[PDB]
């Protein structure tokens, strides 16, 4: 069987409501063998609802499962930052005639909190990086919402490669992200330029953090 | 009380084989449930692989794509294995063991392990380099660069310092090696403690407040 | 008896 969910992402402000849809290619077992799971990075699926609409033990009543047969909904009322997560439907069928269980592909929930401008820091390569032949410059944008864009500029020239970005999940207290952006260069290329700039844009706000190679 | 723990996940060559174990604690295999495996590839959702009935049947069930290369067995009253063959990079994932409750008891019997990570790669384990992160000559940090396989752990001051700590998700480079950063925003010296179990690596790096 | 599901 195949289970198809809403879309990859949905959003709502603290206190608002999210709707996540799940369609099964064939009727789940007895029309209600359908579970909802929450998942945060690094953890196994955490059961929210089973039998289509029954709240698992200790789960908050602002999670609501509905539907029957092939069409199901999860509704999250009063969204909190702690609901920032991916949500999966899982259908159940007779093992002897179909897949025992089938997961949908997931719907992420993005929870819109109070906006916070990023705290931006740039970190020159430690001296002992250079000896390795490669150097990694690290920029972080800490505690921010909504999403930002990072640009690297080396002696004013926008960088397009050597860059890796890594964003934390939304903080469960305040909905904020943290972002680490790294520019990797050979030691010789690194030592061919003077100024390294990390420019972080949130909306029309720009934070620029820079260093000159020689000042380190 | 009742728990599952997956083991056996490792770095493994393309074309090679690996056996994973799911170990039950707090109970033994009786009946009225199945023990199943799922996997979840990085930035993807979990997908079903196989189930085995806990009762006398020992009936086994497999996703279409899996029945070639995967074998699910009960190897004791508390262990179920997943043997995986002809592995390719497509098989890199966290593998989870699950207890599937019969209808009427799905919620009651639902139990998951924390997962075991399987890394299908041609390279050999590699220890990270750990480099201090500090402002050009306060937020300080450690860059944990160039390790394989996952995971690493990073603590600060032996774990006593957790407020103001931001450890970022690892990223896998084109080399196939991983990197990750941790930073800590402090106002009395700070030391990152980095471990890479796979290579027996433990590194403490006390981060000076500038370069 | 292995249940149907």
């Amino acid at each position: 069987q195949v289970l198809t969910q809403t879309a990859s992402s949905v959003s709502a402000a603290v206190g608002g409501t999210v709707t996540i849809s799940c369609q099964s290619s064939q009727s789940v077992y007895k029309n209600n063998y359908l579970a909802w799971y929450q998942q945060k990075p690094g953890q196994p699926p955490n059961l929210l609802i089973y039998n289509a609409s029954t709240l698992a033990s200790g789960v908050s009543s602002r999670f609501r499962g509905s539907g029957s047969g092939t069409q199901f909904t999860l509704t999250i009322s009063g969204v909190q930052c702690d609901d920032a997560a991916t949500y999966y439907c899982q259908g159940g069928f007779p093992c002897r005639t179909a897949d025992c269980n089938v997961f949908g592909g997931g719907t992420e929930v993005v929870v819109k909190g109070d906006p916070v401008a990023p705290t931006v820091l740039i970190f020159p390569p430690a001296a002992d990086q250079v000896a390795t032949g490669t150097v990694t410059i690290v920029c972080v944008a800490n505690k921010y919402f909504p999403d930002v864009t990072v640009t690297w500029e080396v002696d004013g020239t926008t960088q397009t490669t050597g860059i890796e970005n890594s964003k934390t999940p939304q903080n469960s207290a305040d909905c904020t992200y943290n972002l680490s952006s790294t520019l990797t260069l050979t030691s010789t290329q690194y030592n061919s330029h003077k100024e390294y700039t990390c420019k972080v844009t949130q909306g029309t706000t720009s934070v620029v953090q820079s260093f000159n190679r020689g000042d380190c | 009380q009742e728990q599952l723990v997956e083991s056996g996940g490792d770095l493994v060559k393309p074309g090679a084989s690996l056996t994973l174990t799911c170990t039950a604690s707090g109970f033994s295999f009786s009946s009225n449930y199945w023990m199943c495996w799922f996997r979840q590839a990085p930035g993807k959702g979990p997908e079903w692989i196989a189930c085995i009935y806990a009762g006398n049947s020992g009936s086994t069930y497999y996703a279409t794509w899996a029945k070639g290369r995967f074998t699910i067995s009960k190897t004791s009253s508390t262990t179920v294995t997943l043997q995986m063959t002809s592995l390719t990079a497509a098989d890199t994932a966290t593998y989870f063991c699950w207890r599937r409750g019969a209808y009427g008891y799905y919620g009651d019997l639902n139990l998951w392990g924390p997962g075991t990570l399987v890394t299908v790669s041609s390279g050999q384990p590699k220890a990270p380099s750990v480099f201090p992160l500090a402002p050009c000559c306060v937020t300080l940090g450690c860059l944990v660069k160039g390790y394989l396989p996952e995971p690493v752990t990073v603590t600060w001051n032996s774990g006593t310092l957790t407020n103001g700590v931001r450890t970022f998700p690892s990223v896998r480079q084109s080399s196939g090696l991983y990197s990750l950063s941790s930073v800590v925003s402090v106002t009395p010296e700070v030391t990152c403690n980095v471990a890479h179990p796979a290579t027996n690596t433990k590194v403490d790096k006390t981060v000076a407040p500038s370069t | 008896y292995e249940p149907e599901a």
